[PDB]
This record gives C-alpha cells, sequence and structure tokens, in this order.
RNA sequence: AGUAGUUUGAACAGGUUCUGAAAAGAACCUGUU
C-alpha cells in the first residue's frame, strides 16, 4: 500500500519555489546563526558552532536520548559540529570523526572550542570501507536526499547495514534519512530488536525532509512514530504559515581539556606475586574475559562470585507522617540510597575511576617537588615520625571492622576483635612484614565496594557516588604501623599545619572561617575538585612519599614498602555483572588515591595544601606560563617565596581533604588556573578555564557541605552555627537503610534525628518544630540499641527537653572556646533563631499555607502517630 | 457475558462499543477482572471521575482490588494484582519520578473522555500495547467519530427541545415542577446549580447537589430513593446510575481555547454547545430500565462536533511528550486521536530540569498544563515568581473592576500582571485566590 | 468553567546507653572529608 510518507513526498515534489520556501520552515524550531556565521567568516575559532548540527545533537543530549561518553566516533562528521559539541562534554575523553571530503562535500574546519585538543577529524575517508572499531559512542549523520524515494531507501539501507557492526552495547545516534519505506521499517525494527533504541524526530529538522534519528536511550513503537511524523509533515502543508521558533545558538566555549585515555602498563615485578596467589586461589573458575570494560586499568582475569551490595531504601514512618508539607518537595521525596550493587559500582568505575590524567609539565613538577619538600619540613618542625604498635592498633580498631579477607588463610576470624585477640593473626602480619622488609609484597590486595549513603535520585535509586578501597585487616595494620603517626600525632591539626582543620568538629568550623575573614585580602574562595582521589598523579604520590626522609632506617624501610608496594602499585578486586552472572575482576593501577587507606585524610589534606599554595603563588605572579613550561625552572625564587611568606599564606586557608577555603591577598587568585589545571585538580561544576567565584561575606562560603551564620542571642552574645538547605536535612531524615515502610521499628532513629536537629540546627524554625513534634510522637521510655531495636527503661525518660537543653548548653556554651562568657541558658525561648529572611533563603517553608496548616494542627498529627504506634507512655515536648 | 480470549493477549487493543446501559460496568468489567485474576495478570483499571470509580467499586464486590482513589475506602492487604485509579492520577504518576508497575492488562472506562490527562493516558497505553508489553480494553459507548446524539437505549426515550431556564425563575415553567418522577439536571457550574437548587427547594422539592466539592457526602445520599432532583455538574455525566426518570440538559458549557492572535493565550470561550459525545452521555443517564418506557430527555439546542481549537489537544500533547519512565519510552498518540491538528503538531518535550519544573508547577502550584509548560520552557525555576509581574500592561488581572495587587513573600506590593495569560487562573474567585497565593509565594 | 490528586574503608566530631567510686572500658546512632 501507499504509505503516508510516500504521499507526503509526492506532494512535496510538486511545490513551486515560493511555496516550497514557505513550507520548509513553517513552524519548525531554528537556531539563530547570524552572529556565529559572521564570526566564522572573520576567522574566529572560539565560542562558535561550525554548523547547525551542534544544536541538533544538543537537543538529543539535553533530553538524555543519547549520552556521549568515553570514545566518540563521528561517521560523516562533515565540518565537525557534532564532534566539536561532544568535545566539551565531561564524560567524553576522545573524539574521532571520519568524513569523505573532496569536491562537493564539506571539509573539516579547525576550531579552538572547549575540548578541541581531544578531537581528530580525518578527511578523505569513506566510512563504507572503514573497518569497525571499538567505541563508547557512535554518531552517524550520513544520508543525502533525492527526489526519488527508492534511491533514498537504498541509501538508508546501505547506511543501516554499514553502522550495525559498530554497535555493541554502547550509545549511538544514527540518522535514518528515509524511515517511511516498508523495507527500511522492517530493517529498523530488526535492528531495534537486536540493539534497542528508538526513532525520534528532531524539531530542528526542516519540513522538507522526513529524516528521523535512531537513539540508544529510548523505547517505543517505530511504526507509530513514523506515522506520527508523516501526519505532522502532511498537516504542515495546509495550515497557516507560522514563523519558526527562534532559539539561541549553543555556546561551545574555549580552551583545552585535561583528559587522557592511555592504557595501563603493569609492573609485574611488584604485583606479579599477588596476582599469582589470587589466580592460584580461585583456579577452578579463573578465566580471562575479553568483554571487560577497563580502558586505563590493567586487567588480569576474572572469577565467578556471588554479588554483594544493595540498592534499596526504607521509609521512616514517624518522620514522614510529621513532615507532611515536604511530601511535595522533590528535593525531599527523591532522596534515596546510593546504588552499591555491581551495576552501580561498574557505572561509578566507568565515569570516575576508569580515567587518566595527563602528566604535568616539567615546571609544574619542579614547583610541586619544592613545595612538597618545604611543606613536609614545616609540618615536622616539632614532631618526629614514629612507629605505631600493635597495642595502639588493638586499642583503636573497631570491633565490627571488616576483615576484608582475600586469601583463605586470612578467613578464620568473624570479627576484628577476635582477630586482634588471636595469635595467628599477628603471625600472618609478621610474615607479611618480613616480606615487606625485603621490598616485596604478597598479600596486600584491595577489596572495592561502593559508599552507602543518602543522595538525590529518581525511581527509588540514587547514582553510586564513589568507590571505597580497603585491604585485609593485617595489611591495614601494616599501613597503620608505617604511616599512622600522621593521625595519632595530629600532624594536620590547626595548631601544627596552620591550615588543616583535623579534629575540629563541624559546629566549630564557622569560627575558623570567621577568623579567616579578618585577614586582609580579596574575596574568599571555596573550590572542590571533581573526583579528587582519581586525579592523584604519580608525581604527588612521590611528593607524599617524601615524608620518609624524616624517619629512622627501620621505620623508613617499612614506610617505603607501604608507599611503593601498596600505594603506588595497587591490585584491586572489583565486581562486574555479566550475562552469565557476576564476576570479580582483578585489575591493577599505579597512580590514584585508594580512598580507604590509613593516610587518606592526611595525605589528601597535604596534597590540597600544596596545590592551594601553588595556586596562591601563581596568583601572586611568582609563577607564570613560561615558568611552568620550563624543564630547567629555577628553585631559588620558589624557595624564597616559601621561606618568606609560606606560613602566612597557609594561615589564610582552611583545608579538609579537597575542601578548601582560601582568602588570598588579591583577586588574581580567581584567574590563576594554569598550575591548578595542570596538576590535574580540575574544579567541579564549572568549565575548566572559567574564573572561580569568590564570596565577600564569610557567612555564605560553603565548607564541608555547610555554611555558617552568626546568630546574636538575647543577652548580646554571638554564636556561629552551621546551616545547609533544609530539604537536604528533611530528606535525609526520612529514609534509612533497608526496604519498604517502617513505623514502630524506626521511631528511635527519628528521635535521634530530632536530637541532632535540636543540637546543630536549632536556628531553623521548621527543624525545631519538627524535632519537637517527632520527640512528642515517640514513646519516652524507649532507648535504641541498634538502628531497628530498642530497650524499655520504664524507670527513666530517655531525653526530655531539659536534657536536650543541658546538652545544648554543654556543646554551645560550656565547651565552646569562642564564647568568653559562660552563663548557661535556662529556657529554649532564649535559644535564638535565624532571621526570617535568612531562614527563607536557606530553604525554610515558613510563610507558606501548607506550613501554616501543618504548624497549627501539629497536635493532631502527633496524636495520629501516637495512636499508630500503640498505647505507650508519651511525653509532650512542644513549648507552651 | 462471554469474553473472547484474544483480548487477554499482548499487542491486542480491544474497543468495546456497546450502547449505554448494556452492562459494560456491571457485567463485562467484573467478568474481565475475574478472568484476569485467574490468569495472574497485573491489571490496571482507569475511571474518568469519582462517580465512575464508585460504580466500579459497587460492581466489584468480593474481588481483591487495591483502590487508589480518594472516593473509595482502603483495606488493601498486599496480595492484590489489580489497581483502580483515575485517568489524571495515572498520567500524573507517569510524569512523576516514581516508577509505576508494568501492568499486563489495562482497562480504561469511558475512553472517549477528553481531559488532557485522559488523552495522554490513552496515548501511553496504546504505545505500550504496540510494543507487545500489555493488552488493553477501552470501554466507551460514544467512540471518536460519533455523530449520533441519540444512541440506542434499553428503553425508548422521549426527546423534547423545550427552553430550560438558566437561573432561578419567579413563576412560570410549570413543566419543571409538575413532573412526578426523579429528575437529573445538568448545570455548567456550581454557582448556577446553587441558584437552581435554591429555586427548586423554594417549591417544596428536596434536591441533591452533586459537584466535585460535595461528591463525598452527596453521592451516597443520591444512592437512596428519597430525593426528587439531582442538580449536578458534568462529574456525573458518565457512568452514573441514578435510576431517574427525566434528564434536563441545556447542552451548554465553557471550554478552554488557545488563541494565537499575536500573543498566545488561553481563554474560557463563552457558553457554547457541548459536543455530541457529551450530549449522548448525558442522555444515556436515563432510559436504562427495560421496565420504564416513559423516560424523558429535555434539551435546549444542538451539539457541535467542532472540537478542534480546544486547548485539551495541545495540553494532551504537552503531557504525553513529557512522560518520564525508567525505560525512557517515547509514546505516541492513540490512533483515532492523531487526526487532530493541534495534537499532532506539537513538539513539547522539555529538557530534564525544565521537565522537573513543569511537573512541579502542575503538582505544587496547581497551574494549568498550558501555563506550566509556558513557564517551564523559559527556564524559570519553580520558586521564581517574577514572571507573574513581568507581563505587558494588557495582561492585567482585574477584580471588582480594580487591579489585583498582592503582597509578595519578600515584603513588596506588586500588581498581578503575568507574562502569559490563562483565563482559568482568574475565572472564578477561588481560582483567582489560588493564583494570588501562588504569585505571592505562599504556594 | 469543569475534573483529578504525593504514590558494611580510613580520619574525625557529637550524642546516647551500660559497667565504674571516678578515671576508664563496652555497645549503638547520626554526621563531615
Ligand atoms: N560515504 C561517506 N563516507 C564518509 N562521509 C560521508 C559519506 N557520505 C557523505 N559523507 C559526509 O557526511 C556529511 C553529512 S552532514 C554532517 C553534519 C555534522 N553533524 C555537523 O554538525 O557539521 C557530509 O558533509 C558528507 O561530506
Ligand atoms: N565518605 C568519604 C568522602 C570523601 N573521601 C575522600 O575525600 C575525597 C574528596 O571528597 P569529596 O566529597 O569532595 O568527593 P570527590 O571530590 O572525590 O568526588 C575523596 O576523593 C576521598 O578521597 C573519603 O575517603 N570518604
Ligand atoms: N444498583 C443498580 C445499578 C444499575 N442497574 C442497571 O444495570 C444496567 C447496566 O448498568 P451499567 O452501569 O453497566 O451501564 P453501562 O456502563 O454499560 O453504560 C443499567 O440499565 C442500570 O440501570 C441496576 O439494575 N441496579
Ligand atoms: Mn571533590
Ligand atoms: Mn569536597
Ligand atoms: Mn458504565
Ligand atoms: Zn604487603
Ligand atoms: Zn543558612
Amino acid at each position: 500500500g501507499e504509505t503516508l510518507g510516500e504521499k507526503w513526498k509526492k506532494r512535496l515534489n510538486q511545490l513551486s519555489r515560493k511555496e516550497f520556501d514557505l513550507y520548509k520552515k513553517s513552524g519548525i524550531t531554528e537556531v539563530d546563526r547570524t552572529e556565529a556565521k559572521e564570526g566564522l567568516k572573520r576567522g574566529e575559532i572560539t565560542h562558535h558552532a561550525v554548523s547547525r548540527g551542534s544544536a541538533k545533537l544538543q537537543w538529543f543530549v539535553e533530553r538524555n536520548m543519547v549520552i556521549p561518553e568515553g570514545r566518540v566516533i563521528d561517521l560523516g562528521c562533515g565540518r565537525g559540529g557534532w564532534s566539536y559539541y561532544c568535545a566539551g562534554l565531561k564524560k567524553v575523553t576522545e573524539v574521532r570523526g571520519y568524513t569523505k571530503g573532496g569536491p562537493g562535500h564539506e571539509e573539516p574546519v579547525p576550531m579552538s572550542t572547549y575540548g578541541w585538543n581531544i578531537v581528530k577529524l580525518m578527511s578523505g575517508k569513506d566510512v563504507f570501507y572503514l573497518p569497525p572499531e571499538k567505541c563508547d559512542t557512535l554518531l552517524c549523520d550520513i544520508g543525502e536526499s533525492s527526489p526519488s524515494p527508492t534511491v533514498e531507501e537504498s541509501r538508508t539501507i546501505r547506511v543501516l547495514k554499514m553502522v550495525e557492526p559498530w554497535l555493541k552495547n554502547n550509545q549511538f545516534c544514527i540518522k535514518v534519512l528515509n524511515p517511511y519505506m516498508p523495507t527500511v521499517i522492517e530493517h529498523l525494527e530488526r535492528l531495534q530488536r537486536k540493539h534497542g533504541g528508538m526513532l525520534v524526530r528532531n524539531p530542528l529538522s526542516r519540513n522538507s525532509t522526513h529524516e528521523m534519528y535512531w537513539i540508544s536511550n529510548g523505547t517505543g513503537n517505530i511504526v507509530s512514530s513514523v506515522n506520527m511524523v508523516s501526519r505532522l509533515l502532511l498537516n504542515r502543508f495546509t495550515m497557516t504559515y507560522r514563523r519558526p521558533t527562534i532559539e539561541k545558538d549553543v555556546d561551545l566555549g574555549a580552551g583545552t581539556r585535561h583528559v587522557n585515555a592511555e592504557p595501563e602498563t603493569p609492573n609485574m615485578d611488584v604485583i606479579g606475586e599477588r596476582i599469582r596467589r589470587i589466580k592460584e586461589e580461585h583456579s577452578s573458575t579463573w578465566h580471562y574475559d575479553d568483554e571487560n570494560p577497563y580502558k586505563t586499568w590493567a586487567y588480569h582475569g576474572s572469577y565467578e562470585v556471588k554479588a554483594t551490595g544493595s540498592a534499596s531504601s526504607m521509609i521512616n514512618g514517624v518522620v514522614k507522617l510529621l513532615t507532611k508539607p515536604w511530601d511535595v518537595v522533590p528535593t525531599v521525596t527523591q532522596m534515596a540510597m546510593t546504588d552499591t550493587t555491581p551495576f552501580g559500582q561498574q557505572r561509578v568505575f566507568k565515569e570516575k575511576v576508569d580515567t587518566r590524567t595527563p602528566k604535568p609539565m616539567p615546571g609544574t613538577r619542579k614547583v610541586m617537588e619544592i613545595t612538597a619538600g618545604w611543606l613536609w619540613r614545616t609540618l615536622g618542625r616539632n614532631k618526629r615520625p614514629r612507629l605505631c604498635t600493635r597495642e595502639e592498633f588493638t586499642k583503636k580498631v573497631r570491633t565490627n571492622a571488616a576483615m576484608g579477607a582475600v586469601f583463605t588463610e586470612e578467613n578464620q576470624w568473624d570479627s576484628a576483635r577476635a582477630a586482634v585477640e588471636d595469635e595467628e593473626f599477628w603471625k600472618l602480619v609478621d610474615r607479611e612484614r618480613e616480606l615487606h622488609k625485603q621490598g616485596k609484597c604478597g598479600s596486600c590486595v584491595y577489596n572495592m565496594m561502593g559508599k552507602r549513603e543518602k543522595k538525590l535520585g529518581e525511581f527509588g535509586k540514587a547514582k553510586g557516588s564513589r568507590a571505597i578501597w580497603y585491604m585485609w585487616l593485617g595489611a591495614r595494620y601494616l599501613e597503620f604501623e608505617a604511616l599512622g603517626f600522621l593521625n595519632e600525632d595530629h600532624w594536620f591539626s590547626r595548631e601544627n599545619s596552620y591550615s588543616g582543620v583535623e579534629g575540629e568538629g563541624l559546629h566549630k568550623l564557622g569560627y575558623i572561617l570567621r577568623d579567616i575573614s579578618k585577614i586582609p585580602g580579596g574575596a574568599m574562595y571555596a573550590d572542590d575538585t571533581a573526583g579528587w582521589d582519581t586525579r592523584i598523579t604519580e608525581d604527588d604520590l612521590h611528593n607524599e612519599e617524601k615524608i620518609t626522609q624524616q624517619m629512622d632506617p627501620e621505620h623508613r624501610q617499612l614506610a617505603n614498602a607501604i608507599f611503593k608496594l601498596t600505594y603506588q602499585n595497587k591490585v584491586v578486586k572489583v565486581q562486574r555483572p555479566t550475562p552469565k552472572g557476576t564476576v570479580m575482576d582483578i585489575i591493577s593501577r599505579k597512580d590514584q588515591r585508594g580512598s580507604g587507606q590509613v593516610g587518606t585524610y592526611g595525605l589528601n589534606t597535604f596534597t590540597n595544601m600544596e596545590a592551594q599554595l601553588i595556586r596562591q603563588m601563581e596568583g601572586e605572579g611568582v609563577l607564570s606560563k613560561t615558568d611552568l613550561e620550563n624543564p630547567h625552572l629555577l628553585e631559588k625564587k620558589i624557595t624564597q617565596w616559601l621561606e618568606t611568606k609560606g606560613v602566612e599564606r597557609l594561615k589564610r586557608m582552611a583545608i579538609s581533604g579537597d575542601d578548601c577555603v582560601v582568602k588570598p591577598i588579591d583577586d588574581r587568585f580567581a584567574n590563576a588556573l594554569l598550575a591548578l589545571n595542570d596538576m590535574g585538580k580540575v574544579r567541579k561544576d564549572i568549565p575548566q578555564w572559567q574564573p572561580s567565584k569568590g564570596w565577600h561575606d564569610w557567612q555564605q562560603v560553603p565548607f564541608c557541605s555547610h555554611h555558617f551564620h552568626e546568630l546574636i542571642m538575647k543577652d548580646g552574645r554571638k554564636l556561629v552555627v552551621p546551616c545547609r538547605p533544609q530539604d537536604e536535612l528533611i530528606g535525609r531524615a526520612r529514609i534509612s537503610q533497608g526496604a519498604g515502610w517502617s513505623l514502630k521499628e524506626t521511631a528511635c532513629l527519628g528521635k535521634a534525628y530530632a536530637q541532632m536537629w535540636a543540637l546543630m540546627y536549632f536556628h531553623r524554625r521548621d527543624l525545631r518544630l519538627a524535632s519537637n513534634a517527632i520527640c512528642s510522637a515517640v514513646p519516652v521510655h524507649w532507648v535504641p540499641t541498634s538502628r531497628t531495636t530498642w530497650s524499655i527503661h520504664a524507670h527513666h525518660q530517655w531525653m526530655t527537653t531539659e536534657d536536650m537543653l543541658t546538652v545544648w548548653n554543654r556543646v554551645w556554651i560550656e565547651d565552646n572556646p569562642w564564647m568568653e562568657d559562660k552563663t548557661p541558658v535556662t529556657t529554649w525561648e532564649d535559644v535564638p533563631y535565624l532571621g526570617k529572611r535568612e531562614d527563607q533563603w536557606c530553604g525554610s517553608l515558613i510563610g507558606l499555607t501548607s506550613r501554616a496548616t501543618w504548624a497549627q494542627n501539629i497536635l493532631t498529627a502527633i496524636q495520629q502517630v501516637r495512636s499508630l504506634i500503640g498505647n505507650e507512655e508519651f511525653l509532650d515536648y512542644m513549648p507552651s | 457475558p462471554e469474553l473472547e480470549e484474544e483480548m487477554f493477549k499482548k499487542r491486542n487493543l480491544t474497543i468495546m462499543d456497546l450502547h449505554p446501559g448494556s452492562g459494560k460496568t456491571r457485567k463485562y468489567l467484573p467478568a474481565i477482572v475475574r478472568e484476569a485474576i485467574k490468569r495472574r495478570l497485573r491489571t490496571l483499571i482507569l475511571a474518568p471521575t469519582r462517580v465512575v470509580a464508585a460504580e466500579m467499586e459497587e460492581a466489584l464486590k468480593g474481588l481483591p482490588i487495591r483502590y487508589q482513589t480518594t472516593a473509595t475506602k482502603s483495606e488493601h492487604t498486599g496480595k492484590e494484582i489489580v489497581d483502580l485509579m483515575c485517568h489524571a492520577t495515572f498520567t500524573m504518576r507517569l510524569l512523576s519520578p516514581v516508577r509505576v508497575p508494568n501492568y499486563n492488562l489495562i482497562i480504561m472506562d469511558e475512553a472517549h473522555f477528553t481531559d488532557p490527562a485522559s488523552i495522554a493516558a490513552r496515548g501511553y497505553i496504546s504505545t505500550r500495547v504496540g510494543m507487545g508489553e500489555a493488552a488493553a480494553i477501552f470501554m466507551t459507548a460514544t467512540p471518536p467519530g460519533t455523530a449520533d446524539a441519540f444512541p440506542q437505549s434499553n428503553a425508548p426515550i422521549q426527546d423534547e427541545e423545550r427552553d430550560i431556564p438558566e437561573r432561578s425563575w419567579n413563576s412560570g415553567n410549570d413543566w419543571i415542577t409538575d413532573f412526578a418522577g426523579k429528575t437529573v439536571w445538568f448545570v455548567p457550574s456550581i454557582k448556577a446549580g446553587n441558584d437552581i437548587a435554591n429555586c427548586l427547594r423554594k417549591n417544596g422539592k428536596k434536591v441533591i447537589q452533586l459537584s466535585r466539592k460535595t461528591f463525598d457526602t452527596e453521592y451516597q445520599k443520591t444512592k437512596l430513593n428519597d430525593w426528587d432532583f439531582v442538580v449536578t455538574t458534568d462529574i456525573s455525566e458518565m457512568g452514573a446510575n441514578f435510576k431517574a426518570d427525566r434528564v434536563i440538559d441545556p447542552r451548554r458549557c465553557l471550554k478552554p481555547v488557545i488563541l494565537t492572535d499575536g500573543p498566545e493565550r488561553v481563554i474560557l470561550a463563552g457558553p457554547m454547545p457541548v459536543t455530541v459525545a457529551s450530549a449522548a452521555q448525558r442522555r444515556g443517564r436515563v432510559g436504562r430500565n427495560p421496565q420504564k418506557e416513559n423516560d424523558q430527555y429535555i434539551f435546549t439546542g444542538q451539539p457541535l462536533n467542532n472540537d478542534e481549537d480546544h486547548a485539551h489537544w495541545t495540553e494532551a500533547k504537552m503531557l504525553l511528550d513529557n512522560i518520564n519512565t525508567p525505560e525512557g519510552i517515547i509514546p505516541a498518540l492513540f490512533e483515532p486521536e492523531r487526526e487532530k491538528s493541534a495534537a499532532i503538531d506539537g513538539e513539547y518535550r522539555l529538557k530534564g530540569e525544565s521537565r522537573k519544573t513543569f511537573v512541579e508547577l502542575m503538582r505544587r502550584g496547581d497551574l494549568p498544563v498550558w501555563l506550566a509548560h509556558k513557564v517551564a520552557s523559559e527556564g524559570i525555576k519553580y520558586t521564581d515568581r517574577k514572571w507573574c509581574f513581568d507581563g505587558e500592561r494588557n495582561n492585567q488581572i482585574l477584580e471588582e473592576n480594580m487591579d489585583v495587587e498582592i503582597w509578595t513573600k519578600e515584603g513588596e506590593k506588586k500588581k498581578l500582571r503575568p507574562r502569559w495569560l490563562d483565563a482559568r487562573t482568574y475565572s472564578d474567585p477561588l481560582a483567582l485566590k489560588e493564583f494570588k497565593d501562588f504569585a505571592a509565594g505562599r504556594k
């Protein structure tokens, strides 16, 4: 039969030039290209898209229909709009485009838009003969229109047969020029049955073409979508002309990107023994998998395991029934637990962990070496490195700490307490230490898991946030013995490091920030590195190792063994889901931070201290672009700057891991991104070369997920208090580990959340009201013993308002060094609130009708929860 | 009530086109649900309004059904595979970020219903059926393409074109009160119904008022035999079993209409004839007893099938293009609804953040679909309320022939002057109050 | 106008409970990097 598309084509073929020119743009969407075209004529090579295809691809990318990632292959790249647009996406590490070129065809145009250094466009290539390659994203935009539908059908079938071998469980966006002929439809249905995806019409396409796009992230009925497009195009013939919807063109930015995908080369003289032992252990099911996804890691083998991790959340009934106005707030109701199943772990690995960062230039490496040496000498001015003993480890280790056993001889203890109590555990530790003394490692392997925390998501799940690495308990003891003095001697406390905040406590951090705000200088900057532990190069690993020059020979041998055999040569076990089940892959990597090591916090703080010192250097003019490119950079200038003012510059910073607050002497620090981006510390949520934003009020500076407000009490005393968006707190309090609904067996957890709100976030009106309501709706004689169990102390009320006020007075008055006066507060009415405007800006719902109704009729909800729990003893917390 | 097996297999969409009173709600639906329970199929049932859901619940006694509608009670255990809800509830859950079950069978009563969410749900259901992942039964007596305003009934009906009054009447109109049996009067608004029922109670006739505001109490009272008049809006024009004797249908209503005419806006176009489907459904509420042949239908004009410029086609496309599921389905319209120019011509898919703002504006702000889409497609966040004051001076909201002026939540006095005009935000006093609350930041 | 509803790492901080004459030990919970 005659399809609607064929009728549309017949109609289109018989339009005069005037009516065709009106029809082709009737009601379509269209980008404004005048300024971009004028710039492209004048040779401008930044900020401009080279064609209209960048907007077309952006339409699919912003609707999540295609998610370019990894290696991107652009078949028929033309001038390169799609490739140059994909260059700026953060998940893309390499773009390769193949266009035929020659007379009658577009040739690639060179540009310096954002990420241009990872783009390679090759002309003179006919993709119909180019052999398929492995790609993570494939973009095909090949096909030219002819007035004859049969010619277009043949061309479309040829393209569809060409692109098929390239597709293997990856992202794609493929132009189907003529999707309405029946044979093209049957081919497309078979292709979708094999590979997935969906046919989608782009509103930016003109009416003079029937082209559709086969995308990877979609489902639906192909015949129905083709029919819908045919009816749309046929209806466009007769309705009244409409001016096309102008929308502004995509800005592609400028500057290079600091990405690299070179493969890993294993040592096999350091890590060969561990891999041999692992292979010998699981010899029954040891195999080598060719479908492994590891690009920048070395892959050694796999073996079948039973999957661990979960992706479920439990609803906290008491908190949810007493926070009804937040049932409609997406930031509250979309909170879930992160996905720590092998699928989620593999996605986190593919995004963050399985990346590489380029080497710094020689000048950057020299500056880093000098700064690290000076910083290590400064940190150990009053302290000497020392060995930590088995007594301290036994005294410190948690009873339920993970054994993390990898080999069979390590798997005969149920708890860490039993292991450190046993005498065979220390014999295993002694043999591995004797191996370490000879410069060899045989049993230090990293188990990898996902962090289980609360995060915004959708459909009941959240994206995995990070990877946690940890060795066996004996290996953890060995690294504690070698490097645990950094934590036990408080090397990164504020007193010793001048910029660390180790051992301070969240509620006391704002005072520190206030103390930083009184130092003369520019604004206050707070930048977070995107995936900090994955940006750790081998250069700053050696710079962290440099601490071993202050140790004694035996301690130096042990610390060198830990640094070189386990921190700079890491063998990891990571789970992966396969069609046959779940496998454990043995992979290897040399440069990264294994978050979960004993020196994670301290070495993170050290590396960030030196990175921010170098950024202050660059902002003050001591470092220039030519100094950073110099293989023979002079050390005298850097050493002079350090010995003259390094401690004063350290006093301007507050460092906690990759969180930093810096108040430099001027605002050139905002634009000093050369060294910072060259060291690999690429900031998050911002283009790599955009200047950073500085705060002029210290009360808005984010630090450790909080900002800090200065409250004034009735008696005139000041108080710096932590605060965050209220939706985060309410959403986090409403979910827990587990699955399903839960009312009676999570009431004490809700009461604990209420106590935490009363202590840290007493200044938020909604939070204090909700905490009092939750406390009034929880039986007063229950005392929790776990997250779900409780005991009944019938003789004692657990935490009354008087007990909470006593705790508040202890925390904020008695134990607060920053309040000289020490008069205790007698009533909750003297405990202050944020200003109403400040409360509203930080996410409060005060001033809303639903909040007013909830506050007025709160006793009804409290009684409802009371009746739901049962007939228990209850106490009223609500102020009179 | 024999059921063909072919309606229970995937890729099959069954249209059931029986005339009103044939037994679709009370005979065929219980049998289909029983057979779906027997075959262990995850089943969804979709009622247009709450009176239809009440009729289903009455006709589904003794079956395990997990009702998800406010009208009915709730005693679900957890072993139910059948859910019951409304068209709008299903569509707004499809637009929400909470996952909905993969139903193996979907039954939709009154599949002609032209609420934008009903059309979006029909499109989604037909798309899922076309993928071979579900089977559907669409139950409707007046399907698309209906031109018969007088369909077949159980018993003959006397159709008379008298002149129905609009407001209360001091005298005359003896034909109204002289009737002996029960009468169902359809009114276009709750206020007109209030006036009419006051006039009717003035004449010693006790009257029940049905509306969405009084349904919860008044519907069960209607299920008695005491009453003599039911003055109602179109909440009960579909599927309502009243056991009445006369229907009074003025066949007039207000419809949202999108006007381009320079700046695009939405107006509540003045009193127009209802569509043929609406008139036929209203007439079908009487003449359902094969034992009563004296049933009367009194109307005051002719219906119109000119249903082309109405805003619900555009709004249905806006809802359908923004359905968010874990599998990323791109749905298409139900096939008989593809012949509408305004539905087929829309490309309304929004990018992620804009889509989230769109859903937030519809669900929290209670804005109409058109206005919510217009605001979201500009990249305006939910809490940003500047667009309510940035409009041209012609878009000034008047009340009592005076400019509406509000106190924002940030302590400022501003004139209500929205950038986009939707007549449904300031038509009734309650709508104006809700929109003032939204513009003030109190919603 | 009308209609429908939100469905088992490392470092640290604080709190709680029990033991203890106090120190101190034991267990749990929340949070930060
Ligand atoms: N057989 C073939 N092999 C390789 N390239 C081809 C080809 N047939 C056509 N092409 C190229 O494919 C291009 C299609 S247009 C690509 C537009 C691009 N997305 C942009 O935004 O600039 C044409 O320039 C043509 O040169
Ligand atoms: N729960 C956590 C959080 C952070 N960290 C460390 O702190 C680093 C930075 O923390 P972060 O919260 O800013 O996350 P990223 O910047 O790494 O994405 C991480 O890379 C980890 O090394 C950790 O060890 N455990
Ligand atoms: N309690 C009731 C309700 C309806 N009925 C009758 O049953 C017939 C079919 O009812 P129905 O609700 O299934 O009608 P349709 O949904 O098919 O239009 C009608 O003639 C009703 O009048 C009845 O006899 N007793
Ligand atoms: Mn970071
Ligand atoms: Mn951080
Ligand atoms: Mn019915
Ligand atoms: Zn070792
Ligand atoms: Zn705040």
